[PDB]
Parts: C-alpha cells; structure tokens; sequence
C-alpha cells in the first residue's frame, strides 16, 4: 500500500486540453475558404475586345461582352496587343483535346473551354460569332493564324467578314482576300486534273453544316465524311475544325472514309498535313 | 482498492500523450494552411441560365459550368450533373469526403461557400465536383423561377445508396427566412422532408417534418422551438445549417463523420448533429456520400 | 483518501476533442495546400474506457 497522489498530471491534461481548444478554433478559422482559382474574369465590358480595349484594357483574357443585338452577355477570349487593338477570338485549336465533331447545335453555341492563358481549345458558337460581326455599320475582319510542327506561323485576313444568322444557316461571307503568307485557301485549291475543283472548294458565301443539318454544295454529306462543322462546299480546302493529327502527316490510310479531314490549309501545306494550332480572330477592319 | 493506483497512472500517461499528438497534428496542419488549396477551372464556352438549358444547348458532360439565372443576376459557377437520370441537373449541395466545414453562420450560408468544382487528373478542366453549398440568395432565385424539382442522392460506408426525389421544390427569399416546400415524393431513402422520421410516432414525428420549415444557423435561430433559452436550439455551435423543425429527419449540412457510425458522446454537443437521413439509417449513422441537386420541372 | 476518480470525466472530454479535431482537419482539405493524413483510435480510447469503471466496482 503507497501513498502518493501526483494528480498534477490531470490539472496539467485540463490546461493542456483548453490551450488545444484555442489552437483548434485558430485552424477552424484558417479553413473557411475555397481552393483559390487561377481562373478569373475581367470587369470591363463592352461590345466586342475591340470595345473594351479602347476602354482601356491591356490584358489579354476573359471578358463579358454584349453585342448591342444580343439578348444576353456572354463570355469570350479577347487578345489586346501593345498598339490598342482587341481582338474576339472564336477559335483555337492547339493539342487535339477538344473533339470537334460536334452537331449543328453544338457548333451554334460553342463548346471547349476558355483560359485566361489562352491556351485550350475551343469554338465560340456561330450564333455569336453573328451577333460580333454584324453590329450594325461596323465592318469587321477575319485573321486565321497558322503554326506548324516545326514552329513557323503563317496568317490569312479577310476583309468585311460577317456570319449570316440561323436563318441562312450561318452563312460564311467577305469582300475579299486582304493578303497574309497563309494564302488564299478560302478561293479553293486546284488540286488536280478536274477542271472544277477549285470552284468546288472555295469557302465564300458558304452555309455551315454539321452532321445533322447538311448545307453543302455535294450529294453526299461533307461534314459527316471529315467528322466536322464548317462551311463546306464539295467539299474543303481550309478546314480548321478538322481532325487534329499528332506530328501533322497523315495519309488516307489514317482516316475512316478515305478523305482528307485533318486541320488543313491547302495554299500553306499539302492537305495531308494538319496544323500543330489554329486562330481565328476577329476586330473591326479599321484597326488593320 | 490496492489495485487502483495502476490502470489510473497509465490511463492519465495514455491522455497526456494524445494530447500531444493532437497538439502536434493540430499544429502540422496549420504550416500547410499558409498557402491555400488551388484550382484553374477554364470556362465551358457553353452558358444558359442554369444546368438544364446548358445540356440542351448540347453542354452534354458533368462539370463546372458558368450560368446566368437572369440578366440582374451577375454569373455565377456550379456543378452541371449531366448523366444521372436525364441530366440537366444544377447541384446546389455535396458531401462526399468532409473537406468542408458546413458549420457555418447566416452569411456564408446566404452567399454559398464550399468548392464548386476541382480538376481531375491532367484535365484543364474541372470535372469533378467539390463540397459545397450554392448559397440561398442564390438556390431561392433558381427554385423561384418556375416550377423546380430535387433530388437527394446518398451513399453509405458499404456502397450502398438510397435516392429522394421531390417533384416540387421551392425556397422563398431572405424576408421569407428561406422557408422552404417540397411535394410529390418518390424514392428509396425515405420520405423524411414530407413525413418526419420513419421511427418515431404522433407528435414526435411531426416535429421532425421540414416541410414549411424556416432555415437557421448557429448564430440565427429560425427553428420550431419558441422557447427563450439558449439551450434549446436545433443548430448550435459549428452544426450545420438547415431547415430545422424539433429539431430533424435529415440534415444533409451535418458534420461529416468518417466510418458512417458515430455515437453522442462523439458529438459536440452530444446531439444526432452528423449527416443524417433517419429514414434510412437512424440518427447515429453519418452519410459517406450525400448530394442536392435542382432541375426545371416538365 | 482522495477518491477523484473522475478521470472517466477527462476521457469523455478526450473522445469528443479527438472526433471533433479529426472533423476539423479534415475540412481543412478543400482549403489549404496538404491535408494532414490521420486517424482516431476509438478503439484504445473504449478499450481503457472499459477499464476504470472495471476497477471501480
């Protein structure tokens, strides 16, 4: 039989436990807030990126944007540059992670994903890029922008470019070909012995198809054949929402019906070789 | 009585000893909050006004999406379910992990808190969803722009899962408390919104009914209890926030209990306080997952 | 001589901090960089908890 009590060990645990209570309500309130997000939107609006730039915006990125026409905001990519000028970017291709074998409503109001950092894939909807390029007394100008798999970039404009409403199913229109070492390959590509197949792939006052709604100048169906939406003809030969092909060589053995549909611009590289990435951008002509 | 001085030295070693090791953790895990969590969710080029007009604007995949309810509302983020039964679904709610804390005041459960959305392995993207709660300024304007249906989904610790669907659903504004409605039940959970906790029988179960309820906080009581006394209140100290009758059937804002089993001298406040659906599994059983989400009714 | 004994008081204080801190750690994930990966022992803590009120009979 001892005699010792201690007890020091439980009046010290009680002051150990209420000092350990403190330091519990300190992390509690170090963990009330979200996983902090890289992606954020801009404050400045306007009617395009060329609006918003002359307001003064310098950054390229995410912005809301409101065609006078339009009936809602809606969200796009714009790039400024160091002279003022923003640019509405409407599409991208990049990497291949985005498929753009799409359907007629899909292609109507976008898909893919926008990045502050530019830097995904996507198409912005035909039913915008109208409401941008037919605000009213306003002629807008089309940019293509071209790299290839060994880093070279080569760029196509178009001037007075404008995209037709649902009811003439988006129909691509511009004045003329504006210069740019890409070519012309909205005049279509004399590609071999028949006479009429550069007439048959031009791109000009062109309707756009999809799978589903079929508003080609062929008997059989273009967009289906190359997995696509654009505005075909019989059928292509600039063809930016194509199939994205790893190293940019492919040949009729890689596709499913045996025609060219990779990411093609026939005045800049043979149509059996697809583009490493793709712009294209619109901004008022004046700006050029 | 001679043996007494043994098992009662080691038993106050064994707590000294636990309590530097939750001295420890405690601290550990306060280095790694001097930096936060991070996300880049990269924005669907598609929007509509909420989940349902997204995947018939052909937005067909689960993920964040941005929507704008309305041209006075400013867009906002949320958790498109595209694939459970027709898709279309805005998740306003989600447990899955506890890496949330939902015991939280009026305001950040007025204005949402939580993770809408993470990235999932090396996507630009996030599909996967986070634990959050939308907040109900903005869940009252999405339920109150025609009628809205809910459905509840959950899981347990075995895999297991149960659903409750209500047809209607409704929650009125802050001048309104954020009272809530639901009708038109079906399902495997347990209608316990409708009819209060399948165990309990007369007055008992009434007071466990949500329907019609108000929502309260910690720091804002709107519950059944008209009491005058600080101890009678459905939500205390770092529970969740609800829409509390005497107090509940189901609390899927609880606190997140791992294994699903808890008893109530592991609750704070010795309170059924977990993520609870009694309907199905009792007070003492913790959901492991447990979700809302709204959609336009057709 | 002195019958305090309510230690079995301080080991219900214990088991509610333990759950209570593993809860709080846990929602520290959707905030900060790392989550601290931890368990509780409820299992020691009603193992000895069986204990004292054994010894005291």
């Amino acid at each position: 039989s001892s005699i010792r009590y201690l007890q020091e060990i439980y009046n010290s645990n009680n002051q150990k436990i209420v000092n350990l209570k403190e330091k519990v309500a300190q992390l509690e309130a170090q963990c009330q807030e979200p996983c902090k997000d890289t992606v954020q939107i801009h404050d400045i609006t306007g009617k395009d990126c060329q609006d918003i730039a002359n307001k003064g915006a310098k950054q390229s990125g995410l912005y809301f944007i409101k065609p006078l026409k339009a009936n809602q905001q809606f969200l796009v990519y714009c790039e400024i540059d160091g002279s003022g000028n923003g640019w509405t970017v409407f599409q991208k291709r990049l990497d291949g992670s985005v498929d753009f074998k799409k359907n007629w409503i899909q292609y109507k109001e976008g898909f893919g994903h926008l990045s502050p950092t530019g830097t995904t894939e996507f198409w912005l909807g035909n039913e915008k890029i109208h409401l941008i390029s037919t605000q009213s007394a306003i002629p807008y100008a089309l940019r293509v922008e071209l790299e290839d798999w060994n880093g070279r970039t080569s760029t196509a404009d178009y001037a007075m470019f404008k995209v037709g409403p649902e009811a003439d199913k988006y129909r691509l229109t511009y004045a003329y070909f504006a210069g740019g070492d890409a070519g012309d390959a909205f005049d279509g590509f004399d590609f071999g012995d028949d006479p009429s197949d550069k007439f048959f792939t031009s791109h000009n006052g062109m309707q756009f198809s999809t799978w589903d709604n079929d508003n080609d100048k062929f008997e059989g169906n273009c967009a289906e054949q190359d997995g696509s939406g654009w505005w075909m003809n019989k059928c292509h030969a600039g063809h930016l929402n194509g199939v994205y092909y790893q190293g940019g060589t492919y040949s009729k053995a890689s596709t499913p019906n045996g025609y060219d549909n990779g990411i093609i611009w026939a005045t800049w590289k043979t149509r059996w070789y697809s583009m490493k990435k793709t712009t294209m951008k619109i901004i008022p002509f004046n700006r050029l | 009585i001679p043996t007494n001085l043994r098992v009662l030295r080691s038993i106050l070693e064994n707590l000294r000893s636990k309590i530097q090791k939750l001295e420890s953790d405690v601290s550990a895990q306060m280095e790694y909050c001097r930096t936060p969590c991070t996300v880049s969710c990269n924005i669907p080029v598609v929007s509509g006004k909420e989940c349902e007009e997204i995947i018939r604007k052909g937005g067909e995949t689960s993920e964040m999406y941005l929507i704008q309810p309305d041209s006075s509302v400013k867009p906002y983020r949320v958790y498109c379910d595209m694939n459970t039964e027709n898709g279309g679904w805005t998740v306003i709610q989600n447990r899955q992990d506890g890496s949330v804390d939902f015991g939280r005041k009026w305001d950040p459960y007025k204005q949402g808190f939580g993770n809408v959305a993470t990235n999932t392995d090396g996507k630009n993207y996030c599909g996967l969803p986070g634990e959050y709660w939308l907040g109900n300024d903005k869940i009252s304007q999405l339920t109150r722009m025609g009628p809205t249906e809910l459905l509840i989904e959950m899981e347990d610790w075995k895999g297991d899962k149960v659903k409750a669907h209500y047809g209607g659903f409704t929650v009125q504004n802050e001048a309104n408390k954020y009272q809530i409605s639901v009708n038109k039940y079906r399902g495997t959970a347990g209608n316990a919104l409708m009819d209060g906790a399948s165990q309990l029988m007369g007055e008992n179960r009434t007071m466990t009914i949500h329907n019609g309820m108000f929502f309260s906080t910690y720091d804002r009581d709107n519950d059944g209890w008209l009491t005058s006394d600080p101890r009678k209140q459905c939500s205390k100290e770092d529970g969740g926030g609800w829409w509390y009758n005497r107090c509940h059937a189901a609390n899927p804002n609880g606190r997140y209990y791992w294994g699903g089993q808890y008893t109530w001298d592991m609750a704070k406040h010795g309170t059924d306080d977990g993520v609870v659906w009694m309907n199905w599994k009792g007070s003492w059983y913790s959901m492991r997952k447990m979700s809302m989400k709204i959609r336009p009714f057709f | 001589q002195l019958l305090q004994k309510n230690v079995r008081a301080q080991l219900v204080d214990m088991k509610r901090l333990e759950v209570d801190i593993d809860i709080k750690i846990r929602s520290c994930r959707g905030s900060c960089s790392r989550a601290l990966a931890r368990e509780v022992d409820l299992k020691d803590y009603e193992d000895q908890q069986k204990q004292l009120e054994q010894v005291i009979a």
